[PDB]
This record gives C-alpha cells, structure tokens and sequence, in this order.
C-alpha cells in the first residue's frame, strides 16, 4: 500500500539522480545509434 | 594518462613540436598544395596505436590524403563536409554521431578561402566551443588553412589566444618557406614568437638550420665635388670596385650611387651577395644621385639587403645624416636565397593595352592571389564613367597606357583601367600621362578601388555583368 | 570595462606587468620577507578605485600588510584563514560568502612552504576550479608562494599552463633577484622563457637598465599610427594605418602599442624638444620593436636637431625634400628592424649636447682659443663633425679690424677673432660641404672682394693643430674691435638691414 | 493486483521526474541555501585596512 509506494519512490529518487548524471552518456550513446550526420558524413576509413 | 601527438614538421624542438590530447592548435599556409602536403607528413608521422581523423572540405578524402608505409597509424578515418559554414558549426555533432572521440587527433583541412566568409563573432564562438569540447573529450585539433589574406582573422585568433594552444604560420618566400610560431603550448612550457625556416625536399618539411664599424666605403659620385669627411672615408670610381672591398669588409659602411636605370639590377645581384656572405652587422646604403628609380625596384633593393634607398631630392647634408642615422644597427630582415623570385616581383601582368572583360578580370585576380607581392600595394583599380555626348568606345580611343602592366576593358558604360604598382596618391599623374585630354573634360565619375580586399570585391561584382554589355574596339 | 591590474614591480613592461581581470597568476618567492613587499607593492601598484581584498595564514593582515598613502587603493578587505588544506579547498565559497568577487582582486599570500602538503593530483584540480571561477567572475586571483624548494611544484606547474595566465619565479642570488618568467599572458600577448635582473632599492622592486629587445608580442608589426599631416590629404593606404590630428595624441595611442610604425610630422622648431622627450619617453618604454619615424614637412630641422632625434630613439627623419611616395617607401624600408642603439636615461645631456658654446660674436684670443678647445674636448659631440674652423686673410684694400665690422654671426655658436692679420671663425656644427653658404649668410654677398685666401679645417686632429699654433702667437698682436665713433663709416659699400647684408651702390667715373 | 500495478507504475512515473529536477537544479539549490545562512567557516574576514 502506501509502504511499497513509499519503497518505489525511494528507488526511483537515486536512480533518477543517477540517471541525470550520465546524461552526457546518454546524450553520447543515443548519438551513436541514432546516427544523424547532418553535414559531416565520413567518406570513408582510408588505408 | 592522455598521449601526446607530434606535428608534421622533421628536426623541430620538443618544445615546439610535442600536442598534449588536450586542446586546439591552429596552423595556416599560404598555398592549398603546401597544406595538404603538411597534412600528409603530419599523418605520417603520428604513432602506430595513435587515433587520427582527417576532415576535409574537398570530396574524396580518398584520393587527396595518403599515409606512409614506414611508420604512421594502421589507418585514419576520413570525413567530408560540404562547402557549407554549418557544416564547421555542426562539426562536434558530427563526429559524435560516428566517432568516441577520446584520445583523437583531428587534422580539419579547409578548403582554399574557406575561412575567409566567417564572422568574426561566430568564429570565436567556434573556438571557444573547440576548446571546450577539446578539454571535455581529451582530443587535440589541428586545424589547417591555406588562405590568401587573414590579417584580420590573424588578429582575432592572436587576440583569442585562450582557446587555443598554439598558432603557426607558413609562408612562401619563392624556394624557403618561413615558419613564424605565435605561441606553442606544451607540458614543456610555453614558447613565444619564434621565426624558423622550413624547406620541402622531396615532400618532406625540414628544418633548415667590433673592427671597422666607423669605416665608410662609398662612391665617388656620392659625395658631389666634396672633400671627404674623415679619415674613415675611402672613395671608389664605380660600384664594382666597392664590391669587391666591401667583400672583405665586416662591420663597414657601403653606399652606392645609382646614375642610371640600368644599374639597377646588377646593383640588386651585389647586395644580395654582400648581404648573403657578409651578415647583418654590414650596412648597405644606395644614394640615388639622378631620378633613376621607382617604387618597385626600390623594394626589391630593400628585399636584397639594402638598409635604406636615399633619394635624390635629399641634398648632400641629408644624405649624411642618414648615413648617420644607420650607425649602430642590424639588418633582422630575411632575404631569401633565390635572387629570382626577387627580380620575378619587378612585373608580375605583362599585358598591355587594351583586353576583353574575361581577360581582364582573370588577369587581375591573378595578380591579387600572388603571394610574392606587396600587401594592399599591388595597383589600382579604377573605374571611369564617360560625361554625356560621349561613348566608352570613343574614351577607349583616347587612351594609351605606357607602362607594361597597364590594362584597360569597355563594359556596361564604364571604362576600366588597372594600373600596377601605381599608388593611389600618384593615381592622376598617371592619368594625365594616359590620357591626352585632361581627365575631367572626358569622365564624370570616378570609382577607386587600391586595397587587395576592395579590389577582389569588385572584381567578384565584375564578373556579374553578363555578355553582350562587354566591349570591343571599333575597328 | 573590466579593470587590468598590474604587478608590484616598477619599470616593468606592459607585458609582463598587466593582469586583466578573469585570470589566475603564480609567483613563486624564495624568502617570506620578500614575499610581503611584493605584495606590499602590488597592493600599493593598483588603481585607486581598484577593490582588493588580500588572504593570509597564520596572521592578522591588518599589522603585517600594508597601504601607502600617495598610491594603491583607498580602501582594502582582507581575510585570514587556518593553515589548513580543507581552507585551500573552501577558499572559493568562503570568500562568496562575503562580497560577490566581481573585478575584484585577491592576493593569496600563504605561509612558509604552505603547498608542500597539496598532492599533485589535488593541486592540478584546485587550478582548474580557480580557473574557472576567476572566468566566471571577472576577477583575479594572485599567488604568491613563499618556497624553499619547489622544483617539483614548478614542473607541475609548467605543464599547467591552462589553468594559469602566468607562471614566475623570483630567486635571490647574493647581490640581486632574477626574476624567471616562465609564461605570462595579459591583453597584451603571451610572453615566454625570460630572466631578468631585479633590485630592491629603498625597498622598491625595480628592473634594472637591461630593457634590451624583450617585448616578445608583436601583434601589431603592421599598425601604422601617424600623424594627418603625413599623409598629404591622401586616403589611408591600408586598412593598417591610423591617422591622428597632433604628436600629443599620437604619442598617447603609441605608448600602448608594441611594434607598430610611429610616424610624427615636424612643422616647426618650437615643436622640436617635446618631440624629443615624447621619442625618449617611447623608446624607454616601449622597447627596440617599435618603429618611431619622424616626417619632416615644413623646413623646421638642422643637422643637430636631426641627431638629437636620432639619438633620442627614432629609427629615421624623412626630410621634407622626399615627397610623399619616397616618404612611404622610406616608411616601408624600416619594416622588420629592431632598434640596436643606446639611448641614455638622462633626455638633459642629449638636449645639452645640441649647443655647447653658447657665446656669440667677437671674443678675444684666450677666449675664442679656449672654446673651441672645449667644444673639441666634449666627448658627446659627433666626431670631425663639431664645426669648421677658417681663418681668413684680408683683401690689401681692408686692414682686419674693418674686416671684423663686416663679419655678423647669426647663429649662437657662432664666433670670430682677429689676430695676426687673420680674422679666424668658428661655425659649430657646419660641414665642409656648406661652408661657403655660412660664410654667405654672414658676409657681403662677395666674399672674395673681402678677403684675399683661406685656409679651412675641419677634423679634430687639424683643428687642434691649428689651435696649438695659434696659441703661440705673441699677444700683441692680438686685434681689437674699432669703437662705433670710427666704425659707422662702412669700410666697403655694404650695410646690415638686421639680417641681410645689402650692397650700396657708389657713384664713379669710367675710363 | 491490477490497481495495485497501476499505482506502482504512477508512483515510479511521479517520482522520475521529481529527481529528474532535483539534480537539474541542484546547484541553484545549493546556491540558495549558501545565500541564506550556509556556514562561512575556514577564512574569516579580518577587517576593512583602509
Ligand atoms: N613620366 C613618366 N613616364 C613614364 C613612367 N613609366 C613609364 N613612362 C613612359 O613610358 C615609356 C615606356 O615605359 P615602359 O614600357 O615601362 O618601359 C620602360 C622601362 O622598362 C624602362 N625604365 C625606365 N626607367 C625605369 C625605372 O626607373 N625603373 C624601371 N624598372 N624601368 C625603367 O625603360 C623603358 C622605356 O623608358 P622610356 O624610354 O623613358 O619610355 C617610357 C616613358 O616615356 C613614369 O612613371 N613616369
Ligand atoms: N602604373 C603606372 N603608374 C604610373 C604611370 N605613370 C606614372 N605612374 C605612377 O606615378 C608615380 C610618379 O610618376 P612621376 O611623377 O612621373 O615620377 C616618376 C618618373 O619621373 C620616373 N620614372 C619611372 N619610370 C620611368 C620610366 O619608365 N621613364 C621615365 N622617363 N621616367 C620614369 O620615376 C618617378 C617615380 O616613379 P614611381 O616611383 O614608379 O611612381 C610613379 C608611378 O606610381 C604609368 O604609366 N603607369
Ligand atoms: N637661411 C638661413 N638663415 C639662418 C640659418 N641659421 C641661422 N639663420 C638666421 O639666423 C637667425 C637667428 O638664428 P638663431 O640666433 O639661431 O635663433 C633662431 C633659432 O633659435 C630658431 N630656429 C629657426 N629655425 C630653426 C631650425 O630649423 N632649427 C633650430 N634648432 N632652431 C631654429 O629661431 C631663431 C630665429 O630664427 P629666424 O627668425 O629664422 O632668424 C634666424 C635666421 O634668419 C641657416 O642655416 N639658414
Ligand atoms: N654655423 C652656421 N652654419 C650655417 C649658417 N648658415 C648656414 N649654415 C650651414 O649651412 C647649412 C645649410 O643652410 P641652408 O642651405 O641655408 O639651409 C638651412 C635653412 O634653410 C634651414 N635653417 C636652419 N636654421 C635656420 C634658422 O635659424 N632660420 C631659418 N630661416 N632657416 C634655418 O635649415 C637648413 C639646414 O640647416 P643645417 O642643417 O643647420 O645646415 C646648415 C648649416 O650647417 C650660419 O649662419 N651659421
């Protein structure tokens, strides 16, 4: 009831916290994945 | 913890040489060739674990950007940008998308002119956003741009000398190339204002490593029907002969004469040698007895070693206490090895009279893009439009340039002349000497353009005139 | 906006002495007492309307620092805290509680080798915290460590250039203090690897007369500040050139600059001597990079006063002769060269050695013989250039004294004698050369219907000869001049309008 | 059980953005409470050495 709603909150407070401090990582993967180079597309890995 | 990459420069100092994988480096050439050809060596001569990215403006990276097979990393990652500023502005984007950029160099070659259109405000904030991502990421960036005039943009990156580690020059001097290190930022230390000498053999950038001083040797014709002064003054019929002391002397004093034109380039030849074999501690003076000279070749007396051309109009008096005033001093200026890229700068156009609007255009962009040439000094460009009643034809009859690199073109109700290395405060001698009536009875308007930036803006809105509003003589 | 402070040390360059507000500055110091005069000085070195707040350990600032009363602020807050890391750590928030430390400047002098207990890692990321807060806040923040040994500290330190504006070093070696500046950046540029010879003379840091070429910046080699009159209402040629109405304006701007082109314009010989100390002034300042030209427009020079601007810094006067395109091209000759000269402190015997006889018009034989062997004797005087000696022998007409009423100098320097049938003068500073348009200027037009032959010397050696046989002459034949009863009648028919000497004519009968 | 799943899931959706905005704000807080009263401990002010 309300002592498992209380429990969920505290879990969901630190990792929340913690979720904002990776954002930079986040921000990096998500990068990479999704992939947009709008102007600077690569040519090409040149031996 | 974080490397430390190298510049693309052979036997540099460690203190000059070494780039922390922390910040931004700045580099600019004078040529597109020399810059590619640095970017090449600077690939080459990273480790073989190192990480290295090359952007370019121009496509196909592939076929521009090389790697050497001795040594160099076992490959480097190519990008191209298409000739858009957002594409520098999304840059860190960018290569987020595709790269982790922990522990990269990123060599960014722009293209000819690329930087040229950048604001100032938005080119500051890119430095400012560089350095700052730099930082953040632990990667190095070395940009490279082979540009014509940046004067001003040199001044805002001197001025912005906290966001970047370090700022070079290269320049083109006909067979030496002058290294000029605004600032290098290391973990050895700091360096300040350093000038080198780099030469290309091969592709590869190198670099290339009290007695008489009251004594003055000086022509006869130099001191007009006059004793001479001291015991310090020895006295020669001609130049030849003071040549040929001079070449013993140390410390001493030279002063030539120049009677005629002619004399001018052979004068040229001998102060180069007496400049080349003795060095700076020499002082080499040429008094100009008759009106033999112009502007041109008095430059190219001073790139040969001359300490100062005394002109004619100067009386004997004035004359000596110029040869007063050089007492003490040292010649720092660099004249370069080739004596014929000097004597090339005398007359770059060799066109006369009358060209098409195409021809003349190119012509004058031609000579705007040389290097080897005097900065804002390299002529005038002006415009004339003819009074009514009559035609730009019937003003182009009245016209004769003398000179060589004199050129004129009839288009769109204007006629427009060049003329080479004439100063604009000079500019209706000139005139008066071109035309047989006097220059006010013929043209209403006159538009003067003198300065290289002004002359390319209105050579770029020269262009613009379509055909069939160019003219030709009417044979 | 933003104020600029500057260093405690006097004489010091723009460059290595300007701190703009929103950087961090080190100074490491080898013994404690100096340490505090150079805060002293520092604190005393800034603006009165400058704020300035000072932190120190392990004493009350309010006995151990000082204010003057003639220069540095009116009014300073300090601050003391703990010898203690966790203060090193604090520092930052601790002082935001207080002011908000906007162009405010904080002197941090710590105790007796306070930062030999920081860790390198720690320490690395203090300097970037200090960094960052000294940008965000327009504020700066001077360290000065007290150290007997901090090579370590000093390497570290060396590699840590982006965290500090400037990194120096002041040690003590017996007689005199070097001052090592490894790095120091202001608004000025970056100036790198340079020792220096320091003194404290009457407890006042000061740099020794060793300026030589040390203004690394050249940030503007191509600026050319000069006068409006230079260019004859032509347009500037470059976007490089800046024009300026007067020499006092001019000498303004250029006291801010490094190696621009500084070109005067001399109309007048009033205008001659301030010149001369504004060139002095420059070139005392400014270092060897700079280019002082000094453009000549009207007549307004002679030779003497050309060598005293010579000699006061400048690189060349361009006479009025040269037109305008010699004058540019002149102004382009002088591109890249550094000034290798001396030039004295002391502008007062530079302005001396323009005129040293200051006596005009007839003197006796001692006295004549005795001031020309004074002015020979000066060694400040440019050699076999000091002036021309002539003694004149008289037509069989004209006996000598008649031919001393002919004789007027104009010029102060000018003087004559009679002796032995030989009316002998010395012009100072004349060359050979322009002999004959001196003897002009101060005889009837024909000189030659005056006097008969010459003899001229104009070299030390010769003079001196000359002077040593004249000194041997007997004195009674020594000349006089004729009392004005006798002398109103002209020997020949020529009369002195003030300054110009004008030829009567005589009537006469023809054969 | 569907209701109890419900409110957990509300209960975790409330509460991501609440420390979602806890720490993007964080500074400000702190900012805040050192403005108020904090603690000026370590360095003190000496005095005004006019
Ligand atoms: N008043 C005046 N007239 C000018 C000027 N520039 C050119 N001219 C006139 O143009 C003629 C041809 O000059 P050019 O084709 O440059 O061909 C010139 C040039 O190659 C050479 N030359 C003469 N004086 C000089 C000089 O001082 N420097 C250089 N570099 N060449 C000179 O001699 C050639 C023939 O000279 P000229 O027989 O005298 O004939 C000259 C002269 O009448 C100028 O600045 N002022
Ligand atoms: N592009 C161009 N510019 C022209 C022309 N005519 C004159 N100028 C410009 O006018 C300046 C002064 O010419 P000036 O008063 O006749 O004074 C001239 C003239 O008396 C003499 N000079 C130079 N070249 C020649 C030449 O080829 N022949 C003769 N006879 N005199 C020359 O040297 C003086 C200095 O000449 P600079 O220093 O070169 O400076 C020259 C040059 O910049 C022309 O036809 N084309
Ligand atoms: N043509 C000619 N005349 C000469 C020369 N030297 C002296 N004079 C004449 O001597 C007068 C008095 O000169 P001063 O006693 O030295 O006293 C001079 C001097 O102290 C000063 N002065 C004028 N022009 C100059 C100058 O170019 N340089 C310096 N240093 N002083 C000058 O002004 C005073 C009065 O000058 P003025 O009224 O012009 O009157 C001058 C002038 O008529 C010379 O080389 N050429
Ligand atoms: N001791 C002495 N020397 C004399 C006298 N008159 C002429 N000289 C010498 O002759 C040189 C040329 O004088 P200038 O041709 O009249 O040409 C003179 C003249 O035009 C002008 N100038 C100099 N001082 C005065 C002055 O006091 N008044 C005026 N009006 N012009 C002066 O400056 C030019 C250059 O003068 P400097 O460089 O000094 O060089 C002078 C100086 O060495 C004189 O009375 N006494």
């Amino acid at each position: 009831i309300i002592e498992i709603i209380v429990v969920c909150a505290l879990i969901f407070f630190p990792l929340g916290y913690l979720a904002r401090h990776s954002l930079r990582r986040i921000r990096d993967t998500l990068r990479l994945f999704f992939a947009k180079p709008r102007y600077v597309k690569p040519a090409g890995t040149l031996r | 913890v974080d490397p430390v990459f190298s510049i693309g420069i052979s036997s540099l100092w460690d203190e000059l040489r070494h780039m922390p994988a922390g910040g931004v480096w700045w580099f600019n050439v004078d040529r597109h060739e020399d810059a590619i050809s640095l970017a090449n060596q600077t690939i080459a001569s990273q480790a073989e674990t190192a990480h290295v990215a090359v952007i370019s403006m121009d496509s196909d990276p592939a076929k521009i950007f090389q790697l050497d097979d001795s040594q160099g990393p076992e490959k480097i990652k190519l990008f191209s940008m298409l000739n858009h500023e957002k594409g520098l502005y999304y840059l860190t984007r960018d290569l987020q998308c595709s790269i982790d950029p922990h522990n990269y160099l990123f060599i960014l070659v722009c293209a000819n002119n690329a930087w040229q259109n950048i604001p100032a405000e938005r080119l500051r904030s890119w430095l400012d956003k560089m350095n700052k991502w730099s930082r953040l990421n632990h990667c190095s960036l070395l940009v490279i741009n082979p540009g014509n005039n940046n004067d001003k943009q040199f001044s805002l990156l001197l001025e912005e000398y906290r966001s970047l580690f370090g700022l070079a020059s290269l320049r083109f001097q006909g067979d030496q190339h002058l290294l000029d290190i605004a600032f290098w930022c290391n973990e050895k230390g700091v360096s300040a204002r350093q000038q080198l000498s780099v030469q290309q053999q091969n592709g590869i950038w190198t670099l290339v490593q009290r007695s008489d001083e009251k004594r003055i040797l000086s022509n006869v014709a130099v001191l007009e029907g006059a004793p001479p002064l001291s015991e310090h003054w020895q006295l020669f019929n001609n130049n030849e002969v003071l040549f040929n002391e001079a070449r013993t002397a140390q410390a001493a004093t030279v002063v030539f004469s120049l009677q005629q034109n002619a004399q001018i380039e052979p004068l040229a030849r001998s102060i180069h040698t007496l400049r080349r074999q003795r060095g700076s501690a020499m002082k080499i003076l040429v008094r100009e007895n008759t009106a033999s000279l112009r502007a041109t070749d008095e430059r190219l007396l001073l790139a040969c070693g001359a300490n100062m051309v005394i002109p004619w109009n100067a009386p004997l008096s004035r004359c000596l206490t110029m040869i007063e005033s050089v007492q003490g001093q040292k010649f720092s200026r660099y004249v370069p090895e080739d004596i014929t890229t000097l004597l090339s700068m005398t007359q770059p156009l060799k066109l006369r009279g009358f060209q098409k609007w195409d021809v003349f255009c190119n012509a004058v962009n031609n000579m705007m893009n040389n290097p080897l040439l005097p900065a804002h000094g390299k002529g005038v460009l002006v415009a004339l439009r003819p009074v009514p009643g009559i035609r730009v034809e019937q003003a182009l009859t009245l016209c004769r340039p003398n000179r060589t690199g004199d050129i004129m073109t009839i288009g769109g109700n204007r006629l427009v002349l060049f003329l080479s290395f004439c100063r604009i405060n000079d500019l209706d001698t000139a005139l008066n000497h071109i035309f047989p009536l006097p220059t006010g009875d013929i043209f209403s308007n006159r538009m003067v353009w003198f300065e290289d930036d002004q002359i390319s803006a209105e050579l770029v809105q020269m262009r613009l005139l379509a055909p069939e509003q160019w003219g030709m003589p009417l044979p």
